[PDB]
């Protein structure tokens, strides 16, 4: 009796992590 | 015959999303 | 033959993604 089939390909990784926060916007300008 | 072999390993995950946007900057200085 | 093999296991996490984008720029100063 011969092995039986490779199981099935695992399913895909999770998604990364988001990115770190962007930085800060500037300051409007001056009135 | 014997069970067959454990499946490959899946595929990576999808590199993550990008970082949540910076905070909104603050409104101008007084003139 | 025998019966079909376990499922593989979940592949790797992803990366991490960007950087966020800079935040809005401020509105204008008052004149006061």
């Amino acid at each position: 009796g011969p092995k039986g089939p490779k199981g099935p390909k695992g399913k895909p990784g999770p998604e990364g992590e988001p990115g770190e926060p962007g930085e800060p916007g500037p300051k409007g300008p001056k009135g | 015959g014997p069970d067959g072999d454990p499946g490959d390993p899946g595929d990576p995950g999808p590199d993550g999303r990008p970082g949540p946007d910076g905070p909104d900057g603050p409104a101008g200085d007084p003139g | 033959y025998g019966k079909p093999g376990p499922d593989g296991p979940d592949g790797p996490k992803g990366k991490p993604g960007p950087k966020g984008k800079p935040g809005k720029p401020g509105k204008p100063g008052k004149p006061g």
